[PDB]
């Protein structure tokens, strides 16, 4: 029941120019042939979503990503600035699978409720984890994964209502995103439709129900303050960063307004960073909600959480702990 | 756009002398990605470390490598004479320049010859001259062709691997020309510099 | 017997296409991946592409995308790549190695090798020319295609102070190299020398006398 490091591993292509693919080239092996999932009968483990160490490796294999590929031209922080050069590329998400190391193995829960702290009935050993798409996204989860029986609410403790909670998608909500070309560059939209978004966030609040028996009827509302990154719904599209206002999505063909952004404020670390002017044309972005990230005001009311990528990965590596071979 | 780069270019060593071949990343690369592979001349790549730090199965106990980050060391302690061979540095997908080894000797006089042309050539139409210096170690002398008092561009030099029984290098360099501009001139000199030689040795015919 | 065979040398044209092949004997071909690269003659070694046996995904590198095609034959266990658009650049040896997936990348087998060679001229046999004269004597192999040739001295008799010189191309595209040999006044005088040629891809057994 140990922890070690482990290795990145992807069908990447080395003659493609995304971004993505130029770091896993060079940073990452190819995937595994034959596939060693085996399932142990019979076999009742602990697994912990929160205090899992294959989080922060996937965390950190992202920063080194983007700052390798993705560079800033100016950045910012309280004691020192630096300056370099940012060359525009091409930049779409790819499926990268975390294996574990020689000598260990990746314990699997195999149950879609699986509430993501506590004891797994039915689990199965692998070699390596599946494919999962590293998308840095604020307030909405894009190209993930969906739960397989019904919608999951999970968190380290709905009593702390500092705790966010994280929830996954029943089935993916498309949203499409484009900047198209006229004039005022910035100006952008994103549209969802807006039926089958209410009927998903019906969903998501019968759940929350459940969890808070007498089920007062609640209402969800835009985030109350702090940096543009965690009110807004943010995220890379091609390259550029769009800020899209969720005002609409949480209260036809709902549309929501986007704006490209210069400066943002990075994740990586306490500061900010500008990039270089965006690029002339058409930007088409299309890509499936799985997900949301939300946080409970005291007092019930929930509004839009983020801005701490680990989340997003416990949301990906919740089922899959690392031990060692008996 | 990485690119690994091998230092030295050539390194020159005797046998029981450790000697350190690096090899250095433009970007920082990953720690268990990388390996290294001696090539004997006239064989193929064989595998002597993989994951930067660790003898591959059977690998002799005397080779060991190490370092992390951007520079990489490949040691050699104790050389015999079966190591002096090319080495190259690989990472994943992208291998280095690579790393010629030559093994340390004293400096020997080349043993100059000039051949004339056979007969048979001549009635061919063409005329190929030969002027060999054998057995000489440094590898660097140069043949100049002069007719008397000076030849570019028609010089065409070959070099042998390091001779394996006594450890010196031989160079035969020949120039072919027309046979017309042949009988027009006569006479033909190799002139041969050398540091072991105290002045450029000519023979000519 | 666990081995890596590779096919024949190949001579081709400008603007051919060229097919070697890598067949996999003795281990279980499905489970590991196939890799292709090449060395040209006297430089450094390039990773040209990889196959999945298994599930038949390939990876090429940017310098060959789109004129390099890899394919793999399960029931024959054997790997083909094909390369299109050949040119005197693509003259090389090409090898194939296996890796079995792991933490560490490296290649455990290597191929023999096959001898790829590209240019405008066709198969030519070459033309032995004595070089007559402790004194020296060799032979002139003038005037050949491809590069594959070697020279022996009295059908093997005659070993010591041996040197034969790599070759070097002509600019009219054909190969040139010289063999000689070191002999004191003696034996020079007293006993016979000769030159033995052999250009296999020509089949062309020459032995030439050499005297003063
Ligand atoms: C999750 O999944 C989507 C892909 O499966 C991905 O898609 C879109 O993103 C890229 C730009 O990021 C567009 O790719 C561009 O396509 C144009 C048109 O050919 C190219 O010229 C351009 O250079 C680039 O390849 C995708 O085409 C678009 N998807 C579709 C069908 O068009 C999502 O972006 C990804 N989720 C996130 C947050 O990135
Ligand atoms: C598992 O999650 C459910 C809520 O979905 C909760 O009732 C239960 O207490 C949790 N058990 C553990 C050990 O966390
Ligand atoms: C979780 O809630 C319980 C009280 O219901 C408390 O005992 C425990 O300390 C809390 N843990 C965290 C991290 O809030
Ligand atoms: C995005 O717009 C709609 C859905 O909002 C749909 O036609 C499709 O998913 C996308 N359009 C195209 C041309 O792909
Ligand atoms: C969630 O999935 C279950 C069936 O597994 C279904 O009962 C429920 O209607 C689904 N809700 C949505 C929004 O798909
Ligand atoms: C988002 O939209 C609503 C109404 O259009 C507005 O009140 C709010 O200020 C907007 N927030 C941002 C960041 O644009
Ligand atoms: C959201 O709901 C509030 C009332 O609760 C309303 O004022 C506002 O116009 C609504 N926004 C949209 C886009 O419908
Ligand atoms: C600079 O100032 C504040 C406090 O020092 C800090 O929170 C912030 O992250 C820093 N970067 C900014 C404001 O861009
Ligand atoms: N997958
Ligand atoms: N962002």
């Amino acid at each position: 029941e140990a922890t070690t490091t482990l290795f990145c591993a992807s069908d990447a292509k080395a003659y493609d120019t995304e971004c993505h693919n130029v770091w896993a080239t060079h940073a990452c092996v190819p995937t595994d042939p034959n596939p060693q999932e085996v399932v142990l009968v019979n076999v009742t483990e602990n697994f912990n979503m929160w205090k899992n160490d294959m989080v922060e490796q996937m965390h950190e294999d992202i920063i080194s990503l983007w700052d390798q590929c993705l560079k800033p031209c100016v950045k910012l922080t309280n004691t020192s600035v630096i300056t370099q050069a940012c060359p525009k590329v091409s930049f779409e998400p790819i499926p990268i699978h975390y294996c574990a190391p020689a000598g260990f193995a990746i314990l699997k829960c195999n149950n879609k409720t699986f509430n993501g702290t506590g004891p797994c009935t039915n689990v199965s050993t692998v070699q390596c984890t599946h494919g999962i798409r590293p998308v840095v996204s604020t307030q909405l989860l894009l190209n993930g994964s969906l739960a397989e029986e019904e919608v999951v609410i999970r968190s380290v403790n709905f009593t702390d209502n500092a705790k966010t909670i994280i929830v996954q998608l029943n089935t993916s909500v498309e949203i499409n995103c484009t900047r198209p070309n006229n004039g005022n560059m910035r100006q952008a939209h994103c549209n969802i439709s807006r039926a089958k978004w209410n009927n998903t966030l019906k969903q998501i609040a019968s759940k929350l129900r459940e969890q808070f028996g007498n089920n007062k009827t609640i209402i969800f509302k835009q985030s109350s303050g702090g940096d543009p990154e965690i009110v807004t719904h943010s995220f890379n599209c091609g390259g550029e960063f769009f800020y899209c206002n969720s005002t609409q999505l949480f209260n036809d063909t709902i549309t929501l307004p986007c704006r490209i952004k210069q400066i943002i404020n990075m994740w990586q670390k306490v500061g900010k960073a500008m990039y270089a002017p965006p690029i002339s044309g058409q930007i088409r972005c299309s890509s499936n909600i799985t997900g949301l990230l939300l946080t409970r005001d005291g007092g019930e009311i929930f509004r839009p959480g983020g801005g701490d990528m680990r989340d997003n990965w416990r949301s990906e590596l919740y089922k899959y702990k690392v031990v060692k071979i008996e | 756009e990485i690119v690994l780069t091998q230092s030295p270019g050539t390194l020159s060593l005797s046998p029981g002398e450790r000697a350190t071949l690096s090899c250095r990343a433009s970007q920082s690369v990953r720690s268990s990605y990388l390996a290294w592979y001696q090539q004997k001349p006239g064989q193929v790549p064989r595998l002597l470390i993989y994951g930067a730090s660790s003898r591959a199965t059977g690998i002799p106990d005397r080779f060991s490598g190490s370092g992390s980050g951007t520079d990489f060391t490949l040691t050699i302690s104790r050389l015999e004479p079966e190591d002096f061979a090319v080495y190259y540095c690989q990472h994943m997908y992208t291998f280095g320049q690579g790393t010629k080894l030559e093994i340390k000797r004293t400096v020997a006089a080349p043993s100059v010859f000039i051949f004339p042309p056979s007969d048979e050539q001549l009635k061919s139409g063409t005329a190929s001259v030969v002027c060999l210096l054998n057995n000489f170690y440094p590898r660097e002398a140069k043949v100049q062709w002069k007719v008397d008092n000076l030849q570019s561009g028609n010089s065409q030099e070959s070099v042998t691997e390091q001779d394996s029984k006594d450890s010196t290098y031989s160079l035969s360099s020949t120039l072919t020309l027309s046979k017309a501009d042949y009988e027009k001139h006569k006479v033909y000199a190799c002139e041969v510099t050398h540091q072991g030689l105290s002045s450029p040795v000519t023979k000519s015919f | 017997q666990v081995q890596l065979v590779q096919s024949g040398a190949e001579v081709k044209k400008p603007g051919a296409s060229v097919k070697v092949s890598c067949k996999a004997s003795g281990y279980t071909f499905t489970g590991y991946y196939m890799n292709w690269v090449r060395q040209a003659p006297g430089q450094g070694l390039e990773w040209m592409g990889w196959i999945n046996p298994n599930s038949g995904d390939t990876n090429y590198a940017q310098k060959f995308q789109g004129r390099v095609t890899m394919t793999r034959d399960t029931s024959s266990s054997t790997a083909y790549m094909e390369l299109n658009r050949v040119r005197s650049d693509d003259t090389a040896v090409y090898y194939c190695a296996r890796w079995d997936w792991g933490q560490y990348w490296f290649f455990d087998l290597w191929g023999r090798g096959t001898l790829v060679t590209v240019s405008s001229a066709s198969t030519k046999g070459p033309s032995v020319f004595p070089l007559a004269p402790t004194a020296a004597l060799g032979c002139l192999v003038k005037d050949y295609f491809p590069e594959p040739v070697t020279v022996s001295w009295n059908s093997g008799a005659l070993t010591s102070g041996v040197h034969t010189f790599p070759a070097v191309l002509q600019s009219s595209g054909l190969y040139s190299l010289s063999s000689v040999v070191t002999v004191p006044s003696s034996s020079l005088g007293t006993q016979t020398y000769i030159c033995n040629v052999n250009h296999k891809p020509s089949n062309t057994k020459v032995d030439k006398r050499v005297e003063p």
